[PDB]
């Protein structure tokens, strides 16, 4: 139960027993140490996505199980030569089939057969939600610039009709300059003009500009005022390959990302990424829940771990102040397993019951009551 | 449910009301102009 | 490659690359094969190359404000009443001159300039009576272009043009309208998962009349306004997503099964193929492939903006001015007339 | 002057001079602008909802 | 002048797209609000008992 595809639910207290829905997985845990050939048998019920998928796979398959949770390791990394964990109690003929996360890779290929990846996982970075300002250019954007040119060549042809009127009838000359000072004014709700001398033709002619001004003007800030309103989109990081992280020290105060080390995320990264692993190491941080909290309290900037956890938890955090840039760009993406015992007849049978489930469509099903949360929109 | 997406026009009683205004000033200035007309006797 | 009845024989025959690798005409498969249940029962496939889904891809559209006209938000009875509403409020300001306590051209002219906001005019009413008349009609000259305004802003606000369609359990996918012409690429795996479904398969009666005979086809009648939809990988569709700038995968990939190199149920290449592709997962060499070849963008963001004004619906003011001008010249030859 | 002046403006005459005057009046024409787009956003925030 | 007025249209547009955006919350619709399958602590709502 370190990962959340499956949990541990004592027991219900009003049968002393577990209901319908989970399977009782036995707690086979040496408790205190060898003295004893005590497991320290107490009677749990694990359920949750791992525990459909196993229930699923055992109806479409004949044959039952009986859980012998864990002893003295997490995932299984070799030690020694040794190996422990699921690994461990797998490669040592004492439980012929494991499940989980085991995220599936060649050392563990090499003697653990492994089943076809019912889920992916590879190296995702989580980020906080960068706040979406409006575009520098949006007062030159709710109108085309067709809709200013002919605006200006409209002044310029009233201006010529103005010039014109100097021959009206008998009703400080009026200009040119004048009249296009007036008439800029009016479109841009005044600034102090001086107007037509009088003459029906001009005062009129001065009042129809007014209302195309006073239309213009009430269109922009309606079209200003739905741009305003919709668009918003940003995304801080590209992933793993900008140059965000290839050159850290080559822009503002450097960012800082790190993940948990003594890992699988640590050791690939250390393996295909010298400076980037050194950088890490020189921006270390503790578990994911201390990491949470330094992403909450702005002091990381990125966090790196497997997809499948971080999707898990961004999915049920508080609000949505969490992001993952992850989806495509996830590198080296895995998947999870069944281990399967080595050579063994049952690895066939297994996965192609998987590839059925994945046919019809339970798993989708699954991932929607398991692995959706709040933020899904 | 029932969605607010209504293109809704502005029609001859959807805006009114300042008519109605607009009436009541008007009997409102007639009755200050009486009164200006019966205090200027 | 699926499964189909002959068209003579009894027994049924897998077809193309499934019937090529079978039949002794291939040893491997180096493309993209989609893993699924009902190809695993006679293929060995290894481990996945790459990850993807299946997601649907829609043409983009222009935002088309669709304007029309300036008069659009005031429904043509607001515009002539309040027209005789000038005048009478400017007839009734003038008959407020001859009582004891302004000249009725001018106090026509003044109430036209306070409502159309020019500065035409000169004068103001002295009368205390006309003069709260005015004062309240200021306030009317405000409502109606408050109002005008805030109408236009809230039409042009909720002019949506549609919401597209989203994943698979959008109701008009699994029930579309007839018009609404879209289907898939014959014998693949989403045939086959949609003839597998229930309801799924209620709607796959739907598309099979018209599917492409290739997804390069599909892509190309997709552009040309004659398919409405096209439900394939999303590594293919990301790659036409991208270079066409025309093109943008809307729904969300709800089939999660990445491709694998397979050959036939016996062979020693099938053991060593597993592991090269595990190996060159992790050492970062499927990375330096995908950049190489499938991701290189150039065009996204999806601003999805609403639309900006154009000439063609904001014609109707230019009319109106040009409109203006001509008037004014036969009121000039008037002037000379009545002077 | 100051009826017109939150109205957007009707053709007023102004102060005579006198810098308290033409300054409280450009002080009330600040508060007339602030008023005047505070009731337009309001009424365009309620047509729409 | 056509810098006093970008100054009070872009003003009046940021003003009416913050009072537009103004909605409170959504409060919980029947059953499936993924809210109300795993609430927080401080959302205290219970039923009549037996
Ligand atoms: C985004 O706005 C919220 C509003 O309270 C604020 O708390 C947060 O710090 C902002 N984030 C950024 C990156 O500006």
């Amino acid at each position: 139960e370190e990962a959340p595809f499956v949990i541990v639910e004592s027991v219900d207290p009003l049968s002393g027993t577990c209901m319908r829905n989970t399977v009782p997985c036995q707690k086979r845990i040496i408790s205190e140490n060898k003295t004893d050939e005590e497991p320290g048998y107490i009677k749990k019920c694990c359920k949750g996505f791992c525990i459909d998928i196993l229930k699923k796979i055992s109806k479409s398959v004949k044959f039952t199980y009986d859980l012998y949770l864990v002893t003295n390791g997490k995932h299984g990394k070799k030690i020694n030569g040794t190996w422990n964990g699921m690994i461990g109690e797998v490669v040592m003929k004492r439980a012929y089939m494991a499940v989980g996360s085991l995220t599936i890779n060649e050392e563990r290929s090499e003697v653990v057969d492994f089943s076809v990846p019912f889920i992916e996982t590879g190296i995702s970075v989580m980020v906080s939600r960068s706040n979406g300002t409006v575009s520098p250019s949006a007062f030159l954007e709710p109108f085309s610039a067709c809709v200013w040119v002919m605006m200006f060549v409209m002044l310029l042809i009233v201006s010529a009709v103005a010039v014109f009127v100097f021959e009206y009838f008998s009703p400080p000359s009026f200009t040119i300059g004048k009249a296009i000072w007036l008439l800029w004014g009016l479109v841009f709700n005044n600034s102090v003009p001086v107007q037509n001398p009088k003459g029906t033709t001009s005062k009129i002619m001065v009042s129809v500009w007014a209302f195309f001004a006073v239309i213009f003007l009430a269109s922009y800030t309606a079209n200003l005022a739905a741009f305003m309103i919709q668009e918003e989109y940003v995304d801080q990081v590209s992933g793993l390959s900008d140059k965000k992280f290839q050159r850290p020290n080559d822009f503002s105060p450097p960012f800082r990302f790190g993940t948990v080390p003594n890992g699988s995320t640590e050791r690939n990264i250390r393996n295909n990424y010298a400076e980037m692993h050194a950088y890490m190491g020189k921006f270390n941080q503790r578990g994911v829940d201390d990491a949470l909290l330094s992403l909450k309290t702005g002091k990381l900037d990125a966090f790196i771990y497997d997809a499948a956890v971080l999707n898990y938890m961004a999915g049920r955090d508080e609000g949505c102040k969490l992001v993952t840039i992850g989806s495509g760009k996830v590198f080296a993406s895995t998947g999870y397993g069944i281990a399967i015992q080595k050579d063994s007849g049952w690895k066939r049978q297994v996965d192609l019951a998987i590839l059925q489930l994945f046919g019809d469509g339970e798993m989708e099903e699954l991932e929607a009551l398991w692995l959706t949360g709040i933020c899904h929109n | 449910e029932k969605n607010e997406v209504m293109s809704s026009q502005l029609d001859i009683d959807n805006m009114a009301g300042v008519f109605y205004m607009l009436g009541a000033a008007m009997a409102l200035s007639l009755i200050t102009f009486i009164s200006e007309h019966l205090f200027y006797w | 490659g699926t499964q189909e009845r002959v068209q003579n024989s009894n027994k049924k025959e897998w077809n193309g690359m499934m019937g090529e690798l079978l039949s002794g005409q291939a040893d491997m498969i180096v493309a993209p094969l989609t893993i699924n249940n009902e190809r695993a029962q006679y293929i060995e496939f290894s481990k996945p190359f790459k990850y993807q889904g299946l997601t649907i891809l829609v043409k983009k559209e222009i935002p088309r404000s669709t304007l029309d006209s300036f008069m659009q938000p005031f429904q043509s009875t607001l515009w002539l009443l309040v027209g005789l509403s000038v005048h009478v409020v400017a007839v009734m300001l003038y008959l407020l001159d001859r009582f004891s306590p302004l000249t009725l051209s001018s106090a026509m002219w003044f109430s036209w300039g306070v409502l159309l906001n020019s500065g035409i005019g000169e004068g103001a009413p002295r009368s205390f009576s006309a003069r709260i008349l005015g004062m309240v009609w200021a306030g009317f000259a405000m409502i109606i272009v408050a109002s005008y305004t805030a109408n236009l802003a809230a039409f042009l606000v909720l002019d949506r043009p549609e919401e597209r369609i989203t994943g698979i359990n959008d109701p008009r996918l699994r029930n579309p309208s007839d018009k609404f012409i879209y289907a898939t690429v014959k014998q693949s795996s989403v045939d086959i998962y949609f003839r597998r479904q229930v309801e799924l398969s209620t709607m796959y009666r739907h598309m099979e009349k018209h599917n492409y005979e290739s997804a390069a086809e599909a892509i190309q009648a997709v552009r040309d306004n004659k398919l409405h939809a096209f439900i394939w990988d999303s590594a293919v569709l990301e790659f036409e997503a991208s270079q066409k700038c025309d093109l943008v995968t809307t729904g969300e990939l709800f089939f999660r099964s990445g491709f694998g190199i397979g050959m036939r149920k016996d062979s020693p290449w099938k053991q060593q193929v597993s592991l090269s592709i595990l190996k060159s997962h992790e050492n970062g060499f499927m990375e330096d492939l995908d950049k190489t070849w499938v991701r290189y963008q150039e065009c996204d963001s999806r601003s999805n903006a609403p639309a900006t004004l154009t000439c063609e619906n904001m014609a109707g003011v230019f009319m109106l001015v040009a409109g203006g001008i001509v008037a004014g010249i036969f009121l000039i030859f008037i002037e000379i007339a009545y002077k």
